């Protein structure tokens, strides 16, 4: 009843309502001040940073009245890029490990906004029966989202997950058998040399040199096969080549 | 005066284009479903491809009139109901289904018209053809596909009427 | 389930309706039009269809939930309307979360931001 | 093949290198490996039965290997003459 007030007060109701944000954006709709509508429902979405399904909610409600307003066209496709740009950042949260979502017993709705940070390691920890390529090129993908404030270095966190990946490869242990080469192709890590060539990434120069890679300690954890480091050695270094 | 079982062989002697076009006028102005399947058969006897002759009928059905469509950016100015042309469009199909290869062709251009009763808003009509339509026709053309010894692309037309074909089936 | 169909209408497999998987390499201008104007035309009208539907069986939150699936850029809904189709959708909307609002209940969320 | 070869001419393939490796490393031996094709397919086809299709192909493989030899030889004398 408070908002069923007539036209000579909906200002005056719109100005009381400036403290029921959640609220006066309907009043602003109905008002036909599209403009307005949509700078509360950017504003809401902006502030909401949890609960997936309010999010997405808050996120389309912000671009439906981005075009309800009469904007010109340069704005309503800026205010679309950004928005668009946050299902971006969104699709990571919707391509979770569905069994791991379930048999932990959350929700994507009932558990708020986690880091890229927290994402990227859900993604890699072992406990993650997923062992696929998509998992890996995501998480790499997520880096993107990371932004100078640091919140974990970028580059040993990109080791940590290279390692990993050539974690799930197999081996002839103790002495191989076999080319490092053509023996890896069937290996996931391999798949992602090739995925990150054909999204445009370098090999040689985006790749640890093999310096950093004999620094790098999970990849120093296996080096009891003599034929795993080896492999590691020469498949980095013909693809680096392959590269340059 | 009418004697089909003669009517195949002077329009065999006219030139192919010509004696197929009045051949397909001919065959239009035949309704009875049993005296046209033995105009059909009289045709493949004499060599009269069946297949075009129910094309060029459909296609001329369909030119007779232009289209049907109603919007707001294509508003058209004349207004206009249904018509016994709407309803020839309509008994113009069985043609198609008569024969062994051409239900991927009468599911073509059922959605082709089908498209003009939407647009001018003639849901019943669609229905109506719609129900005309037989449930096999759809395996029929996979089945065709497959025996035609080749799976490779099936034509954008092709998948385009199967896609459009499944949709509207799930919103009637 | 009147419900159900009208939802696998709407989200069925290989995205969209009037949304085809494979483009015309025979370009047919026709074909074209008419696609994009019975997309333009009926989408609003069954949408408001399903909205009816949900307002009268009181899940208001589900007639919320179709602001989303139409922001779907899977399928694309925003384009084909225009603006008085997506205004009366909008107050559409606004009704629905109405009557969840009168129950005292933030229409943002299950719970109350404000 | 390599490995037969190497083998039948009694060289060493120990668990760090294989036999073509220590061939490849070892380029002073490379007129060693020819008598080891000819006598690795006379005891595998003695092996093979006669009606086995892959006891042709060996055949065949080996005489394509060594007349590709041969002429990457006499091509390369011919060319930087």
């Amino acid at each position: 009843k408070l908002l069923s007030q007539p036209a000579s007060q909906h200002g005056q109701l719109a100005a009381f309502l400036q403290a029921h944000d959640h609220l006066s954006w309907l009043h602003e709709l109905n008002s036909q001040e599209f403009e307005k509508a949509h700078r509360t429902l950017q504003t809401l979405a902006n502030m909401e940073t949890r609960y997936f399904c309010k999010k997405k909610t808050l996120l389309g409600l912000s671009k439906l009245a981005a075009l309800a307003s009469d904007f010109q066209e340069d704005v309503l496709q800026e205010k679309v890029e950004e928005i668009a740009e946050q299902e971006h950042f969104l699709l990571h949260q919707e391509t979770l490990p569905k069994k791991l979502l379930e048999e932990k017993q959350l929700d994507l709705n009932a558990m708020p906004v986690l880091a890229p940070f927290q994402l990227i390691q859900l993604y890699v920890c072992e406990e993650n029966k997923r062992a696929n390529e998509n998992d890996f090129m995501k998480a790499l993908d997520l880096l993107e989202y990371i932004g100078d404030d640091s919140e974990v270095d970028v580059e040993e966190l990109k080791l940590e997950i290279l390692c990993k990946a050539i974690k799930r490869d197999e081996w002839s242990a103790t002495d191989g058998k076999d080319d490092p080469i053509e023996a890896t192709k069937d290996s996931i890590f391999v798949k992602v040399l090739q995925n990150l060539l054909n999204k445009g990434i370098e090999l040689k120069g985006y790749l640890p040199k093999a310096e950093t890679l004999l620094q790098s300690e999970e990849l120093n954890s296996l080096k009891t096969n003599s034929y795993f480091e080896f492999s590691l050695k020469a498949n980095y270094e013909c693809y680096m080549k392959m590269q340059s | 005066e009418k004697q089909i079982e003669l009517i195949a062989f002077y329009v065999s002697h006219l030139p192919q284009e010509l004696a197929i076009s009045q051949y397909a006028v001919f065959l239009e102005n035949i309704t009875d479903p049993d005296q046209r399947q033995r105009c059909l058969e009289l045709a493949k006897e004499a060599g009269l491809d069946v297949a075009s002759i129910t094309k060029t009928v459909v296609e001329n059905t369909r030119k007779k009139d232009a289209g049907e469509f109603a919007h707001h950016d294509f508003a058209p100015a004349l207004d206009s109901g249904t018509s016994e042309e709407d309803r020839a469009k309509i008994d113009v199909i069985d043609w198609l289904v008569f024969d062994p290869a051409q239900r991927a062709e009468a599911l073509k251009q059922s959605n082709a018209i089908m498209r003009k009763f939407l647009a001018s808003k003639k849901h019943e009509a669609a229905k109506e053809v719609f129900a005309k339509i037989p449930q096999d026709s759809i395996a029929e053309i996979y089945s065709q596909w497959e025996e035609q010894a080749m799976d490779s692309a099936l034509p954008a037309e092709d998948d385009n009427a199967i896609r459009e074909h499944l949709c509207i089936r799930a919103y009637l | 389930d009147v419900k159900e169909k009208i939802y696998n209408v709407l989200l069925f497999v290989d995205g969209g309706w009037m949304v085809d998987v494979r483009e015309d390499t025979e370009e047919d201008p026709e074909r074209s039009h008419q696609m994009v104007l019975l997309r333009r035309l009926c989408l609003p009208m069954m949408c408001f269809l399903l909205h009816t539907v949900l307002h009268n069986t009181k899940q208001y939150k589900d007639c919320l939930r179709l602001a989303d699936i139409v922001s779907s850029e899977n399928q694309k809904l925003y384009t084909v309307f225009s603006k008085t189709e997506m205004r009366n959708l909008l107050q559409k909307l606004r009704e629905s979360s109405l009557m969840l609002l009168d129950l005292q209940l933030d229409p943002l969320g299950y719970e109350i931001q404000s | 093949a390599i490995q037969l070869a190497l083998d039948k001419r009694m060289c060493t393939v120990p668990q760090n290198l294989t036999a073509a490796d220590v061939y490849f490393r070892e380029v002073s031996q490379m007129e060693i490996i020819f008598e080891c094709l000819v006598d690795k397919e006379e005891a595998d086809l003695e092996s093979t039965s006669i009606d086995s299709v892959e006891w042709a192909n060996i055949v065949v493989n080996v005489n394509t290997i060594l007349k590709d030899m041969l002429h990457v030889a006499c091509q390369y004398r011919q060319s930087k003459n």
